[PDB]
């Protein structure tokens, strides 16, 4: 009885194409779907698009590239500036490029910290090089990364269209 | 009405307390000795418990029924009147009565001595009416006024109406219907 | 309190005559001056106590030559008593000792 | 272990008092009951309080639902200002129907007076 | 009909009508609902908004304002049992585009 | 009593001056961080200080608009205030030719005089607080977020953005304690700044009807 209550007072809600979320009428409940504009049904983490560090260990396995130097502090920002001003990165949010470029940020300490812990010179001489094996990030495994994580925030979005009241009525009866 | 009321940290005395409610109500108008003023000490209300009826003064355990006889016989050398009941059918044959055993009420016995009342060690009183022991027991206590009168018509239109004197306890007698049992099992 | 007429046992009420204020019946004659103050007590249950003393309170009992507390044998203690119910209790005494590694309760 | 503060749950449906009595910090007190928060607060704290109520109710038994969910169920209830409720008296503000009304109950009386 | 003694057949109820409205398939519960249970024509006046028939609304006396329209047979028993209580339903018919 | 009675009159008193802050009237800063201790210098306790009379505010100015434009703060002593305590009032701003006060009441307002300030006057807006709601500021609460009144120009960008008319944005009713604090009317649009679980803000807006 709860969960009919629930249906035929949010059956009528849609999500329209200009991304606002509209009654039968015509007056906005919502301006954005849930503020992001995300899917309930593609979130990979807790609650959030995206899990960075599992895509970035995805991106290290699939493609190692053996031949390519390994990248340090200063080039990994300035190579991750380089790929995020391009074109397609306007059509996502601006708290999106501030989580990747805070990751980033994270990445490149990692990276410092490991290579003050180990003495190795970022001109890429030093004499065992399995030590360039630690925290090892590439700038095609960069591309990638910053490519996959577009790719899933354009497919994690609300598709319009979607009977989002019957969702949220499902959701919470079942 | 001011609301802003104020307070503070010292301790109140406990006499300062004691004679300011004592001053409170001690005060009393008693000085009219007259008629009107004067009170009957023997018709005060009556407060609702009857054995606690004196709620204005001029300043219970149970009993049972080997005390009550201690103290109506070694107490007080003055007679008692008592209110007993009996069990439907007393032990008898009704003497030349024209019968079918029925009831046997103490309207169908003679007068005389009918039985004796022993009573035992120990508060078992016993009611020896032949053969049979009848027990008996103290019955509810009455508090109120029960008295016992007598209605003499001995005229066909007018008679005498006559109190005996007040009744203040209740006896209940009843069979032993284990001695009953143990004499015959069935 | 109800108290009621000897003659018909109706209830009382209180009114005012000409000399003092009455108990009189509504149904028959009978009156009867209040010559005396009389009263009638409630007497009713007041608050529990038991957290109210926990943690150091505003306690004052104590007082010179003090008895000290039978386990530690040092005057280090608080001690009370209060009606726990209305004030026609007999006060029970109740003592709480608190010192340095020693946090015992005691009655 | 770094710390030992009193809180202090109260068992009572007046918000407004309890806020302003001294010694209690008015900036941080909630409740469970939405509407007297509606009266208090706002709608906009009756819509966190009901998203915040639900999805405590939904994390005691173990299940878990997604924040846009309760938040969208929340914003359904409170877009017209006033705290709605789902049963047919606040359906009846929401929807204007006719005939999803006279599926619900009564028999014949919504049908005469819509006709009337 | 109802059970499986009459060679009945199953029910829509009113619960996968709403897990047919989640997932958005509008022909779908629109083939389900209409076209599988009970199909029909009528044929509404434009003008008068009343039922009629092959073109032809014999209220007004016309056949310029009729249109085809696909219904639900339960929909016409209620527009139909509706009428005779003399609560007359009215269909205003828009357009598309 | 005596210290409760002057926490009140000191926390009232800073309610009065963030809520005169943001309403967009000239408040001086002194008057925004003012300790008890500096409260007790200018008013003191019960017999000494009086309320109705000596607390009061009129200072208080709308300085982007015009200081022409003037606001009337009163703490009328009666807790239940007459109509002729209103007429008193309504002479004294008459008189003094302002057209917007408050009015701080103790523990509520008879019927009769609340039917009165609505129908008063349009030009003669006077506002019902009660003094229990202004112990504490619903505006500092962890769950009412930062409403911003909008300006009429940016209204018309919003309704020009998702091409809409005013009467289809989420309503927020003119009887409601934000909207009391706001000082606003029927016909605004304010902005709501949502706190996220994130870093990030949502914003929404809501009409006054
Ligand atoms: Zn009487
Ligand atoms: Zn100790
Ligand atoms: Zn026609």
């Amino acid at each position: 009885y709860m969960q009919r209550r629930l249906v035929k007072s949010l059956e009528d809600l849609c999500s329209q194409y200009d991304l606002t979320v509209r009654s039968s009428t015509g007056d906005i409940i919502q301006f954005i779907y849930g503020g992001d504009g995300l899917d309930p049904a593609a979130m990979e983490g807790k609650d959030e698009p995206l899990e960075f560090k599992r895509v970035l260990d995805n991106i290290k396995a699939v493609f190692p590239c053996p031949s390519e130097p390994a990248l340090s502090k200063n080039e990994l920002i300035l190579t991750t500036e380089s790929i995020m001003k391009k074109s397609e990165f306007l059509c996502c949010q601006d708290s999106f490029l501030q989580e990747i470029k805070k990751f980033i940020k994270g990445v490149s300490e990692k990276i410092k910290k490991t290579r003050d812990k180990y003495g190795i010179n970022d001109n890429g001489t030093t004499e065992p090089r399995v030590l360039y094996q630690l925290d090892r990030i590439t700038p095609t495994q960069v591309e990638k990364f910053l490519e996959t994580c577009r790719d899933k925030y354009m497919r994690a979005q609300m598709e319009p269209g979607s009977a989002v009241g019957a969702l949220c009525a499902q959701s919470i009866g079942e | 009405r001011p609301e802003v009321i104020q307070s503070h940290s010292i301790f109140e005395q406990g006499p300062a307390e004691m004679m300011k409610k004592k001053g409170n109500w001690d005060k009393t108008v008693d000085v009219s000795d007259m008629g009107p003023s004067h009170i009957i000490n023997i018709k005060k209300e009556k407060r609702e418990t009857d054995e606690e009826t004196k709620q204005i003064l001029r300043m219970l355990p149970k009993d049972v029924s080997v005390a009550e006889l201690l103290r109506e016989l070694s107490l007080t050398k003055e007679e008692e009147l008592l209110f007993l009941q009996l069990p439907d059918t007393l032990p008898g044959q009704p003497p030349t009565q024209d019968i079918a055993e029925n009831a046997c009420t103490l309207a169908d016995l003679t007068e005389g001595q009918v039985g004796k009342l022993l009573i035992r060690k120990s508060g078992r009183v016993q009611l020896l009416l032949g053969k049979v022991t009848l027990d008996v027991t103290m019955g509810t206590a009455c508090s109120f006024l029960q008295e016992l009168v007598s209605v003499g018509l001995g005229d066909s239109r007018t008679g005498e109406m006559t109190v005996l004197g007040h009744v203040k306890h209740k006896l209940v007698c009843s069979p032993d219907f284990e001695s009953l049992l143990d004499h015959k099992h069935r | 309190m109800l108290l009621f007429c000897p003659g018909c046992g109706n209830g009382l009420i209180v009114e005012e005559g000409q000399r003092c204020h009455r108990f009189s019946c509504n149904t028959c004659p009978y009156v009867h001056n209040i010559t005396r103050k009389v009263t009638n007590r409630k007497y009713p249950k007041l608050k529990e106590v038991d957290d109210v003393l926990g943690g150091a309170a505003a306690w004052e009992n104590v007082d010179s030559t003090a008895e000290s507390c039978p386990k530690c044998e040092h005057p280090r203690a608080y001690f009370m008593q209060l009606q726990t119910r209305s004030a026609d209790e007999p006060m029970t005494t109740f003592y709480k000792c608190c010192n340095a590694q020693c946090g015992h309760r005691w009655r | 272990s770094g710390k030992e503060k009193y809180k202090l749950l109260v068992e009572g449906d007046n918000l407004r008092a309890v806020m302003a009595t001294h010694g209690v910090k008015g900036t941080r007190t909630t409740s469970n009951n939405t509407y007297e928060v509606e009266k208090t607060l706002g709608i906009e704290a009756a819509r966190t309080t009901i998203i915040n109520e639900i999805q405590y109710t939904m994390v005691n038994h173990g299940m878990s639902i997604d924040r846009r969910h309760v938040m969208l169920l929340s914003d359904l209830m409170t877009y017209k200002g006033e705290v709605l409720g789902i049963t047919r008296f606040g359906l009846a503000k929401m929807k204007e129907s006719v005939l999803m009304l006279a599926s619900f109950e009564k028999t014949a009386d919504h049908l005469f007076d819509a006709a009337y | 009909t109802e059970g499986r003694s009459r060679d009945g057949g199953l029910r829509l109820g009113e619960m996968e009508r709403d897990c047919l409205i989640g997932y958005g398939a509008s022909m779908l519960l629109l083939e389900r609902l209409m076209i599988s249970s009970d199909a029909f024509e009528v044929d509404v006046c434009g003008q008068c908004g009343l039922l009629g028939y092959s073109g032809w609304c014999h209220y007004c006396k016309s056949s310029c304002h009729v249109s085809s329209l696909r219904i639900p047979y339960a929909c016409k028993l209620l527009f139909q049992e509706l009428q005779s209580m003399n609560i007359i339903p009215r269909l205003k018919l828009s357009k598309y585009n | 009593d005596d210290e409760e009675e002057t926490y009140r009159l000191w926390k009232i008193r800073k309610t009065i001056m963030q809520l005169c802050h943001d309403r967009g009237y000239l408040v001086t800063q002194d008057e925004l961080d003012q300790t008890l201790e500096e409260f007790k210098a200018q008013s003191g306790d019960k017999p000494s200080e009086g309320r109705p009379r000596r607390t009061d505010l009129t200072v208080l100015v709308a300085h982007n608009d015009d200081p022409t434009d003037q606001m009337f703060v009163f703490f009328p002593e009666e807790p239940k205030v007459g109509i002729k305590t209103i007429k008193v009032y309504c002479q004294r701003m008459q008189e003094e030719n302002i057209t917007r006060a408050l009015i701080v009441v103790q523990q509520g307002m008879t019927p009769s005089a609340k039917q009165s300030l609505v129908d008063m006057a349009p030009k003669y807006i006077l506002e019902q607080f009660l003094q229990q709601e202004l112990l504490i500021n619903i505006t500092e609460h962890e769950l009412v977020p930062e409403h911003v009144v909008m300006t009429k120009e940016e209204v018309t960008e919003l309704l020009a953005r998702y091409k809409l008319r005013e009467n289809q944005l989420p309503r927020i009713q003119a009887g409601d304690p934000v909207a009391r604090y706001f000082g606003i009317k029927r016909g605004q649009v304010v902005k709501i700044i949502r706190p996220s679980e994130t870093a990030g803000r949502y914003i929404t807006y809501r009409l006054v009807q």
